[PDB]
């Protein structure tokens, strides 16, 4: 908590250990033995509440519907068990990241556009984990009221369900008694909890992105100038100041390339599991958005629940593809600085620079695809698609 | 001398479309302008006008329709080349010549592999010309001139005890009264006339873009030769001056090869998004008509016939589009595989040049949507594909 | 009206006013308010007529065909109401980008050039226009002819509805008395409007591609003797004008370049919105076709809808794809000319300028898709598919 | 034996040999003669037993579900045979491939890198083989346990089907104890062989694969330190080191580049054939798996079918992913070195090595498509859309 890009993430760290996303690391060894207990606590409840959620499947699955929408709830909530036990495996590569830029470089030219870059970066991250904080809290609050204003009533002849914000079956009666309250208090905590640890690794990596972002704009804003102290023949001193800005903006280039192949390694598998989950959740939530009809209840809840999913692949695309604009655009920047009158020097490390920039970097789901609006784009089209084909053939 | 696509220069002035075609700078004359545009209105009037017209008023039926559509689609691109060639005529005549020149210039070479070269490009031409023509004037006379000879074999055979009312070829409708034996007579010669026309045109412009392909090809492996020739100049260790000259020698035969392909794309553009959206239906209408006749008929032998012809119209284009592309690309490989790290800077950064361009992708688009390769066939097949269902489903 | 840019589109500016697309700007000051008022009462009336379809298509809701008729007609009318919003909102960025070429660059050399393709442009720009507008009327006239060779009859047993352009609901009797002609000069007003504004402001995003090409190849032209001023040991006098001559060209080509990204930033949402729309009207006219028996009008106002979508399609991809083919042509035109010959400069300014064009300017849909001839036979193609579902399925 | 590419690969040779797959090169001429026979019997049996199944589909042709499970058995079986004709036919090729390496360039200083990547190379091999032939094992094990445990009877009433493994018609009983054990045994030796003749010609091709990847590891790794051998403005001596380690670098590029030509035109023949196959067995895949209902037999036998046709294809696509990846790595190894410290040859050559790597080296299945992870998940977005629309339907 004292490094580059931990103290600059510091929030999101101490967010996700708050709600249980292990991260044994960044205080006090004192700390380390309760904390742990607790999480290991969490875990257990959060798989506690999960297998009576599949048991209540188990169950229900006699009819379709409600065989569909336990199946969506079960991916939603399988989400962040996923996330959760994924991080404490991986964890290696996580903290190799969150050190890769313990010592970046200096130039005493650029030092001021570095500092600026970088205040700039940390106002977006904590900008993004308020949003995205906002956006939780603002779910837990929507599904709590739902619950609420909807009625509790089950189809087979009217028999009175338990009005509990998530379907589960439990050993006691949680209808009107006590376990009704702790039943609520328990669903309340599960939801929050869930929501929070997958929201908060999906801002971790978003974070991370827009750290990379902002370092490739201030290697843009650098070259600008980089070009005017090459031209102005060139004395010693002169050919020497351009020799180190020129190894400064390279070794910088070098080291973001670095920081989002860290990234790229530490989220690829995370990325796919996403997906793999999400095209099935997609799936379902088409065959029950094809039974709307009027602005009911049902029609509320499977609006909220392909929100939430798009949601977050738009979140993970954005930030890709920002990431890739912003790479390519390293190439604009470079051949719009004035690299006809400076020196051989520098117009050869221009051409190498744009040579490099020809292809943009980008974040893999394990190779097998990639983070960016045309990913967001295919996957809208294709679950339009499916609801227009389930909707013909009935 | 002038072999440069003698057969093609023969089928071309069959034709009538060029007249003067044996020579070596073939000239693009007015005349030759408004003949080939009567010659193009002929089949308009005897083929394309009763063949629709029958389709949009006597069509009844699916069966029916797809019967009609099999032949007067590849009726209807021929005109459609017809005119589109006659349009580009200039284009295409500069490109001919062009390659002329280039063949010209490759001829004095004194080096075996470029003889070599030359004569195998030569028969590559003839070959395929040949082949190509003979086997679509089969088709054509096989769709077209059956009836005549039934007609012949009834009157040799039978005499003229037995009775066998002659019918004309493929089904169509006539504003004009064709019961009286002179109009029929008249009719029927003016659809061979028309039918001998589309069979040259489909022919002759199909083996041009192939032969045209070929000859670009055989440039190119010129240019590699010329590539080695530069290499080997390198490890020999000879002066700046010579291997810059060199360099530029080879740069310059690079730019008429693309300048070449440049004239090519220009002129078969339209001609190849016309002829790939027309295959995509054609596959599929020839197809459905083969599985609805199959058995021991004439249907079945002309199907039959028809549909591989069609396949590998389709598949010259695609396969000769992805033999343009692939040889353009190659240059990039061999300019890397000489021994320019023996060279001085400033001929490597021309070499990088070179191979900066040289990577560029190169070929024939489909009118500008995309370019046109080997994995093409398989899009526009599986298109046919599509449609063929469709068609099944509709029927039961 | 008397800088760059603007002079040359002011027939498309005044067309613009004239329809009420806003357009404060270039006239003088004492005819700021009454034509403002003027556009305001245009906008009302579009609206006013706008509501009393969608009120025509609540009650018209309990058929199917008639309600995708309805559909259709109010997708085809929101194109233009979206557009004429959409300019005032985004009116800062438009001004911005006409403005852009007030101030651009100059060379003895290629000034001749310069002035011609500018001329060339202008007289492309004019020719544009006026097909577009010519297009519009036809569109209109043939929209009055239609309405009248037909014969107005609806099927519940046949009840006589009233012989309008538009089917809408009119509190007042708009089937025989002085109601039926007012109804009638209102749509036809309505219709004019709406198509003007819609392919004004189509005609005015495909004038700025057309300038950019046009600048485009002015810049291939004037390389083509730029290396013969190169090629020529060189004094000290040459070597400079060399040097001008390469900053005209890069500069005239980053400016070029930002006229680009202005008009992608300007137009992006546009072209995301206008195919949002389309995608839908596209599909309605899919199944709407799937009930086409014969040459009668119904196939003529289908036939009318579909061409009249994939027109405005097709005009935006022709242009985009017009811009992609010049930027990637800019190569083979600095390749083409003896770049061998040239001093070391110029060759290594052909070479960057190379490996800038290794890459095409274009203009994506806010980043979710490019205008380009690909898009549109994608666009057709999946119609297509939908039609060809649609007959297999039933 | 004695030379590279075909010592390194000496024991997939024995098994492809063992097997009976031709190959009458690598061995004494004593054996030539003999292991001739053997291979043709083989074959013989090989088709035999093909024959023999193809007739059986002629019984069952009646119905349609037992049609399409032959059919993907056939199919699954041709695979191999294919495969097995395939090599002798093109065994010219396949000769010159394997002789590809016998004489390497060879330089001082980069001799221990070399090594260490040809051991690493040859170990990766090994692994490969191990892994697949213990994939091969399993498979067989489990067809055979499958066959036992689950019931041999046949849908009409219950007629017992002979409980062999490989549904046929066989002139024997095939019921009696003679003939049952005898047609038992016969398939087991004619699955062995098949899967071992595609699994050792499939692991030949990855272990090129293999070996070109490892080459290149080795040529990024000494890349590295052949600049800081030429950052130093030189003396004569250095200047020829520096010119003999680039030579050296650039003649081994452009040998693994020979090497990956040679394998694409074998087995891109050879992919274009396997791939063209798989495409039918994963549609009549996708079909049974529609009918899939819980039970174990059907649900094992589909799930395993599926699994072996998508892991071949994802072997054949992972390497080639790899090889591409690894070409786009030396490029960017090329830019991450010192280059800016080095003389203008060095920076030259980095340009010209960046620029030649700019399109990555590919293997293509007779240019009608690219074999990579992009290809797979092609392949699997297919057949599971198709699947989808498929239960849609029912
Ligand atoms: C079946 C066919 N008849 C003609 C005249 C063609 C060009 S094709």
């Amino acid at each position: 908590k004292h490094q580059g890009l931990v103290a600059d993430l510091l929030p999101n760290i101490r967010v996700m250990q708050g709600v249980g996303h292990f991260m044994f690391n960044y205080y006090s060894e004192g700390k380390k033995f309760p904390h742990r207990i607790y999480c290991i606590v969490t875990l257990l409840l959060l798989l506690l509440q999960y297998g009576m959620m599949a048991v209540n499947l188990m169950m229900e699955s006699d009819d379709v519907d409600d065989l569909t929408a336990n199946t969506i709830t079960m991916l939603f909530f399988l989400h962040p068990i996923v996330k959760m036990i994924y991080f404490p495996v991986r964890s290696k590569i996580f903290y190799k990241t969150l050190a890769i830029w313990n010592n970046p470089n200096s130039h005493p030219l650029f030092a001021e556009s570095n500092a600026r870059f970088h205040a700039l970066a940390i106002t977006k991250m904590r900008r993004l984990l308020f949003c995205v904080a906002g956006a939780t809290i603002f779910s837990v609050i929507s599904w709590t009221g739902i619950t609420f204003i909807e009625d509790s009533v089950k189809r087979i002849t009217i028999i009175p369900i338990p009005r509990l914000m998530i379907r589960t079956f439990y050993p006691f009666n949680a209808m009107s008694g006590a376990g009704h309250v702790f039943a609520l208090i328990y669903q309340f905590y599960y939801l929050v909890i869930s929501m929070a640890v997958s929201n908060s690794l999906d801002v971790l990596f978003c974070s991370w992105l827009l750290f990379a972002c902002e370092q490739l704009q201030h290697l843009k804003a650098i070259m600008k100038p980089l070009m005017e102290l090459s031209a102005t023949g060139l004395t010693k001193k002169q050919e020497m100041l351009v020799r180190s800005a020129i190894k400064y903006w390279v070794e910088r280039h070098k080291h973001v390339v670095r920081l989002v192949t860290a990234v790229g390694d530490a989220y690829g598998v995370a990325l796919l599991l996403h997906m793999l989950t999400t095209t099935i959740t997609l799936t379902l939530l088409a065959y029950q958005a094809t039974k709307v009809n009027g602005v009911n209840v049902y029609a509320a809840t499977v609006i909220g629940y392909l929100l939430y999913t798009l949601g977050q692949v738009f979140l993970f695309c954005i930030f890709g593809n920002r990431l890739i604009e912003e790479s390519s655009s390293v190439m604009e920047a470079a051949y719009s600085c004035h690299w006809y009158d400076g020196s051989e020097e520098a117009k050869t490390f221009v051409q190498i620079v744009c040579q490099q920039c020809q292809k943009a970097m980008s974040i893999s789901g394990a190779k097998f695809f990639t983070v960016s609006l045309d990913l967001f784009a295919s996957v809208l089209g294709a679950v339009v698609t499916y609801f227009m084909v389930l909707v013909q053939l009935k | 001398a002038r072999l440069v696509l003698h057969e093609v220069r023969y089928v071309l002035m069959a034709m009538l479309y060029i007249s003067r075609g044996m020579a070596k700078q073939i000239q693009n004359s007015t005349i030759d302008l408004y003949v080939y545009w009567f010659l193009t209105f002929i089949p308009i009037a005897s083929l394309c006008v009763p063949q629709f017209t029958y389709l949009v008023v006597d069509t009844k039926s699916l069966i029916d329709f797809i019967s009609v559509l099999v032949p007067i689609t590849e009726i209807l691109l021929t005109n459609g080349k017809m005119i589109i060639c006659n349009v580009k005529r200039g284009k295409i005549i500069n490109l001919i010549n062009q390659v002329q020149v280039a063949w010209d210039e490759c001829a004095k070479s004194e080096h075996l592999e470029i003889q070599t070269l030359i004569t195998a490009t030569a028969k590559k031409t003839k070959i395929f010309v040949i082949i190509y023509t003979t086997s679509f004037l089969l088709i054509c006379v096989e769709y077209s001139s059956m009836p005549l000879f039934k007609l012949i074999y009834h009157s040799a055979v039978y005499g003229k005890q037995s009775n066998y009312t002659i019918a004309l070829p493929y089904l169509s409708r006539f504003a004009y009264s064709t019961e009286s034996t002179t109009s029929f007579a008249w009719t029927y010669f003016f659809i061979l006339l028309g039918v001998y026309l589309l069979a040259l045109t489909l022919s002759g412009f199909d083996s041009l873009f192939a032969t045209l392909v070929m000859h670009v090809k055989m440039m190119f492996k010129v240019l590699k030769f010329e590539i080695e020739q530069l290499g080997l100049d390198l490890s020999a260790g000879k002066s700046h001056v010579e291997l810059q000259a060199k360099l530029k020698q080879i740069i310059l035969k690079h730019k008429t090869n693309l300048s070449l392909i440049e004239q090519l794309e220009d002129g078969f553009s339209f001609f190849l998004m016309a002829q790939f959206l027309t295959s995509s239906i054609l596959v599929c209408v020839v197809l459905y008509e083969l599985t609805m006749v199959f058995g021991w008929n004439e249907d079945t032998f002309k199907t039959v016939t028809y549909l591989p012809g069609a396949i590998l119209q389709l598949f010259l284009f695609c396969w000769y589009a992805q033999q343009i592309t692939e040889e353009a690309r190659l240059v990039s490989d061999h300019i890397y595989n000489i021994p320019w790290y023996l060279a001085d800077p400033k001929l490597q950064k021309d070499i990088l040049t070179f191979m900066v361009k040289a990577q560029k992708p190169t070929g024939v688009t489909a009118s500008k949507f995309y370019m046109v390769t080997l994995q093409t066939f398989q899009r526009i097949s599986s298109t046919s594909y599509s449609y063929f269902t469709l068609l099944q489903t509709i029927n039961q």
